[PDB]
């Protein structure tokens, strides 16, 4: 039913989430805790972070970290059908660390992708041979630019009552327009470019360059179309459904919300497929990779 | 030809012979008399000082005689001296060739010598009026890379080189006064003696050779490895002298014995040793492997004291100070690391 | 090496003059460049220091913000920029050649200054003595007070001896409480704990006379000893 | 910290200009190309340095081609054994291999019962399947060709390969020349054999050497990456 | 004659190297044993010496 938190954004406690949301998100806390764990290990004692991509590889490994250590605050939300029993300032934080470590693991991944398209199309520029002193500044810039986008959500009312059920979920179904939506669309459109185009001009050079028959190369060129389609099956199932939310905001307004209903319980079941990127990106980008 | 046959079989008679006197020399192993010694414990040395600024591999360090600067020479062109009790860095004189196998520090501290695959022994005056290192001089007479300098003074520099021959030079003349010319290997090491009248050098035909810098001659000669020669050092005393071959052993050979003493090897390491020294007492025999580590070998008992490990690639160079208080320790992971 | 410093001459006071040092003959960029000041009959007074690479840069507290020193390391040229130029400013400024590693010499090489004329805490270095006349053979021994122990907790004293002969640039002698510069000849010799220090000159000649400063290092502002003068 | 003197101060910022300028020095190295020029002696190494680049030691050629500096280190002239400073070559990025192709029949100047070519194959099999070299790629030039497809229009291949089944025709006998030089190769996976011919080419020599060097990079930036 | 000067200066030299009065082991092995027992104390790698005369040091910045 209809809730306004400065406009009108129909909110549900549907009765599927207590039943499929929990088991999910508690499959993609373990198995992403064991993967970051071993990741983050991994990258802090056994092999320092040497290199400017191995520095990258390690801020996509803490982003997705915090947002797995964040996840099980989700999960004992999602014990409830929304009443969140932990506070209001730590929702708020918790929102925070949701949207921000899934904006950061965009963005390194991102820059990932990045880093291997100049690594491979141009290897003789200067950005291939660049410093740990400046690939960790690159890195904190990039965090910077993360946290100055989702702090919007720090500077909100935390839990947003419904009618005695304390919800606290920062993707209201609003028509003001807010930074967050927006953020999601372009959180994924953009980097869904800059991924698809570095990974398929790295595939078109690696071909052109009649170098695909080597046995690492071949291995390369199949992992990095596997970590373009991971970002495809992982961020456009809720992109898409948001677009249908706007669709319906754009059509309909707030006045019947009941088709709502069934468009946002798809919207937090992609919202898990979401999280479980961070789930997979450790064992794609570190126990794929060689020299590990 | 019956000449160089008969002549050859005087050779082999003269073998047999000095094989035979040292043997009759031979008549207890170092070994079996220090057993009554009481062993040093375990050898715990930390790396108190590490050395970074190298950009490849380090190949050769050499201490100055004040046991504080220590001179580093690495193949990305640079040779380093170093401040050991500060960390910092004195001088860094960018080589001509970057290809550096050796490099020493003068006693006088005065100037450096460095040389390697370019067959030149730059020297590098330190102390000018000007605040740059510049050449002194360069040794333009070995035909194989330098794989060892040693300055006697000043003035004077032994040079090992791959061309099977060591050479005593001058260096306002720039020419070698003497050719050392007795190996059939590449000479892969010097140590001087310390009353710098004698110097050993250790070859790729697994022969160690006694030479005397004013005559010019082989005085003596030690076969007791199976493989190459690639370091060498003088005991303190002056009177003994250990070798590291690619046999991974170390054997330690006395002057006076004309024979090998003892047998510094362990059947855990298979690889080479790429540099030997001693403590200032002699009873320490410093060790560098490939197997990425130094090791510590008692040099009276032949078991290994302890083991310097702390280098991500193989250590190439090692110097004890002379006052025998630190180890410095270079490696191929572009650092050295100062053991107390 | 040269050392050639440029500007000077009369001043009117408030106004300015950069005071430019040509080097020649030296690593320049390598060198720490420091400015001296010598008042007319009067002491050896630091001004300005630059570091190897501009990256530190101390001042006088009598010059800490109405001087600026800067370098230009290809034209091989220092500069001192002496705004607001006050009566006390009259001068010979002295620029100095000091390079810093173990085992250096610094304060090794001075200028040959240029006379500017103007119209009109720190370690006390203590030269009790001001003129000495001895006869050329005596074995003098000039002395130094400080006013704090310029022994360094890592082991050296940093006390610097200097000769100033008159019409001349002064030139160091004893760098670090006991070690003889480049130049200099085993007659003259540092000896000294913390605080009391003494230079022995043995064997004197007529050019080992002249003025005679000590001078601290430990600390900056570097200050110098009222000089012991020697004749004959 | 203020624990340090007024000269143990700038000695340590003497010590951070040394690491500035060592850095920088590094950063330079960094961007060259560094080639390890091999061969036999009469193996058309200095053909190829004078048409790639337009006393004692080893001889660096530094040469410009696309905005790569490359560095040829020519070590022809160490008549010591290889084993002593191969090692100082572990980092290159290829290794220059020139063959002499014209030379299967020749022999060799201190050895004349030992032909030039197999002299050659030993040397590639030595250099190859060195320990240092288990992934430095090798850029083997097969050089005097026209020579070649002269000399096997007078003499055939047999003299050299005995095992060989082909004419004498230049495709046939310079593809098996090829190919048992990287027959050689007992690595496979972690090295590549970049292989030409040149004997009259005008600038392709250094851009098949730039394309190798590219793959190289391109390998190296990939496991720089872990990929 | 191709090499009779080079295999003859090796039978001079091992003619010369035989010719030398060696020291007999125990005695070689003994005086080594006394070098390294008569400067045991002055040997600071064998007997760690306390941090106030170890130049080497840990530093707190
Ligand atoms: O983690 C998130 O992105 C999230 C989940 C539910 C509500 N608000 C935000």
């Amino acid at each position: 039913f209809l809730e306004i938190d400065k406009k009108n954004c129909c909110v549900f406690r549907d009765d599927f989430i207590v039943k499929v949301l929990p088991p999910v998100l508690g499959l993609e806390f373990i198995f992403g805790l064991l993967g970051n764990g071993l990741a983050l290990w991994i990258f802090c004692f056994h092999l320092k972070s040497w290199k400017s991509s191995r520095i990258f590889l390690f801020n996509l490994a803490v982003a997705d970290f915090l947002l797995i250590i964040c996840l099980p605050f989700l999960m004992d939300n999602y014990v409830r059908r929304w009443d969140w029993k932990f506070g209001d300032i730590p929702c708020r934080l918790m929102l925070f660390m949701l949207a921000m470590n899934r904006q950061g693991s965009i963005i390194f991944l991102t820059v990932v992708a990045v880093d291997r398209y100049f690594r491979v199309v141009h290897p003789h520029h200067a950005l291939n041979k660049i410093s740990n002193r400046t690939a960790a500044i690159i890195s904190c810039l990039l965090w910077g630019i993360t946290i100055g986008l989702t702090v919007h959500l720090l500077k909100k009312k935390m839990p947003i009552q419904n009618g005695g059920a304390n919800l606290c979920s920062s993707f209201s179904i609003c028509h003001t327009f807010q930074w967050h939506e927006a953020m999601f669309l372009l959180e994924f459109f953009l980097p869904l470019g800059i991924i698809l185009f570095c990974s398929a001009r790295i595939i078109w050079s690696l071909r052109q360059r009649q170098m695909d028959r080597h046995a690492k190369i071949k291995r390369a060129i199949t992992f990095i179309m596997v970590v373009a389609i991971v970002f495809v099956i992982c961020f456009l199932p809720s992109v898409v459904v948001r677009i249908r939310i706007f669709w319906l905001l754009h059509t309909s307004g707030t006045q019947n919300c009941e088709v709502y209903r069934s468009v946002d319980l798809a919207f937090f079941i992609t919202l898990s497929f979401t999280y479980m990127n961070s789930m997979l990106d450790p064992v794609v980008y570190y126990f794929s990779s060689p020299s590990f | 030809q019956s000449e160089l046959d008969q002549l050859r079989q005087e050779a082999e008679q003269l073998k047999n012979q000095i094989r035979d006197a040292r043997k009759a020399c031979a008549d207890a192993t170092l070994s079996q008399i220090t057993n009554n010694i009481d062993p040093v414990g375990r050898i715990q040395m930390r790396t108190r000082r590490t050395l970074r600024g190298h950009l490849a591999k380090i190949y050769a360090m050499h201490w100055g005689t004040d046991s504080r600067l220590l001179v580093s020479a690495s193949q990305d062109g640079k040779l380093i001296i170093w401040d050991s009790y500060t960390t910092n860095k004195v001088h860094a004189i960018p080589l001509r060739s970057s290809w550096v196998m050796t490099c020493a520090y003068a006693p006088s501290g005065n100037y450096v010598a460095c040389g390697g695959l370019d067959n030149i022994c730059s020297i590098y005056n330190l102390k000018t009026r000007e605040g740059n290192v510049r050449v002194s001089r360069e040794l333009a007479g070995h035909t194989g890379y330098l794989s060892c300098c040693r300055f006697l003074d000043d003035n004077q520099i032994v040079t090992s080189s791959g061309d099977t021959t060591c050479a005593l030079w001058d260096i306002e003349t720039g020419q070698q006064t003497t050719t050392f010319t007795g190996h059939t290997g590449d000479v892969m090491s010097l140590s001087l003696a310390p009353d710098t009248r004698l110097f050993v050098s250790g070859a790729c035909d697994a022969s160690a050779k006694l030479w005397d810098v004013r005559e010019g001659m082989c005085r003596q000669t030690f076969t007791g490895h199976e493989s190459d020669i690639n370091a060498i050092c003088f005991f303190p005393n002056g009177n003994a002298f250990a070798t590291g071959s690619d046999d991974a052993t170390c054997r330690l050979f006395d002057l006076r014995a004309d024979q090998e003493l003892m047998t510094y090897s362990h059947d855990n390491i298979i690889c080479g040793i790429t540099s030997v020294s001693f403590s200032k007492s002699g009873r320490l025999l410093l060790a560098g492997y490939d197997d990425f580590n130094c090791n510590v070998w008692d040099a009276l008992k032949a078991d290994r004291a302890g083991v310097l490990a702390g280098h991500d690639n193989r250590v190439s160079c090692l110097g004890v100070t002379d006052d025998g208080m630190a180890v410095a320790t270079g490696s191929w992971d572009s650092f050295l690391k100062i053991w107390n | 090496v040269q050392l050639v410093e440029s500007g000077g001459g009369l001043v009117q006071p408030g106004g300015s003059r950069k005071l430019s040092c040509s080097a020649s003959g030296f690593a320049f960029s390598s060198f720490g460049m420091h400015w001296v000041r010598q008042a007319p009959e009067k002491g050896l007074e630091w001004v300005a220091y630059i570091s190897s690479g501009s990256g530190t840069i101390y001042y006088a507290d009598t010059v800490k913000g109405r001087f600026t020193i800067s370098r230009d390391d290809p034209k091989n040229t220092l500069f001192l920029q002496m705004t607001s130029l006050r009566s006390e400013d009259t001068a010979m400024y002295y620029c100095v050649r000091s390079i810093y590693y173990y085992g250096s010499s610094p304060f090794d090489f001075w200028g040959q200054g240029t006379t500017l004329t103007v119209s009109s805490s720190d370690i006390v270095m203590t030269q009790a003595t001001s003129s000495v006349p001895v006869t050329p053979g005596e074995s003098v021994s000039i002395s130094c007070r400080s006013s704090k122990s310029l022994l360094h907790s890592n082991g050296n004293t940093y006390l610097y001896w200097f000769l100033q002969r008159p019409g001349q640039s002064p030139q160091l002698l004893i760098y670090r409480m006991s070690n003889l510069a480049s130049g200099v000849p085993d007659r003259f010799s540092g000896s000294g704990s913390g605080t009391a220090f003494t230079l022995t000159i043995s064997r004197l000649e007529a050019e080992d006379v002249g003025v005679y400063y000590c001078m601290q290092h430990l600390e900056y502002p570097l200050t110098f000893g009222a000089g012991t003068k020697l004749e004959l | 910290g203020c624990t340090l003197s007024a000269e143990d101060k700038a000695a340590v910022e003497r010590s951070k200009m040394i690491d500035r300028n060592l850095r920088e020095d590094g950063e330079k190295a960094a961007r060259e190309v560094k080639l390890l020029l091999l061969g036999a002696g009469e193996s058309g190494k200095n053909t190829i340095v004078k048409q790639m680049k337009i006393t004692t030691g080893i001889v660096e050629t530094h040469f410009t081609f696309k905005d790569l500096h490359f560095k040829m280190f020519d070590v022809g002239a160490q008549r010591s054994e290889r084993k002593k400073w191969i090692h100082c070559f572990e980092g290159v990025t290829a290794i220059i291999f020139c063959v002499a192709l014209s030379d299967y029949d020749l022999v060799l100047a201190e050895d004349e019962e030992m032909n030039r070519m197999h002299a050659s194959m030993k040397l590639f099999d030595s250099i190859c399947n060195n320990k240092w070299f288990t992934d430095t790629s090798i850029i083997l030039f097969l050089n005097k060709k026209d020579l070649f497809e002269e000399k096997i229009k007078k003499s055939p291949l047999t003299i050299c390969y005995p095992e060989y089944a082909g004419s004498n025709t230049y495709e046939e006998a310079a593809a098996y020349i090829q190919c048992q030089f990287e027959d050689l190769n007992k690595r496979k996976d972690t090295k590549e054999i970049y292989t030409h011919f040149t004997c009259s080419t005008d600038t392709k020599n250094v851009q098949f050497v730039f394309d190798a060097v590219t793959d190289v990079i391109i390998k190296n930036n990939l496991k720089d990456c872990g990929l | 004659t191709a090499s009779i000067a080079q295999a003859r200066k090796l039978v001079e030299q091992l003619k010369m190297e035989a010719n030398i009065d060696r020291i007999k082991v125990s005695k070689a092995a003994a005086d080594l044993m006394a070098y390294c027992e008569a400067h045991a104390k002055e040997d600071p790698l064998l007997t760690p010496v306390p941090a106030s005369e170890n130049p080497f040091r840990e530093k707190k910045f």
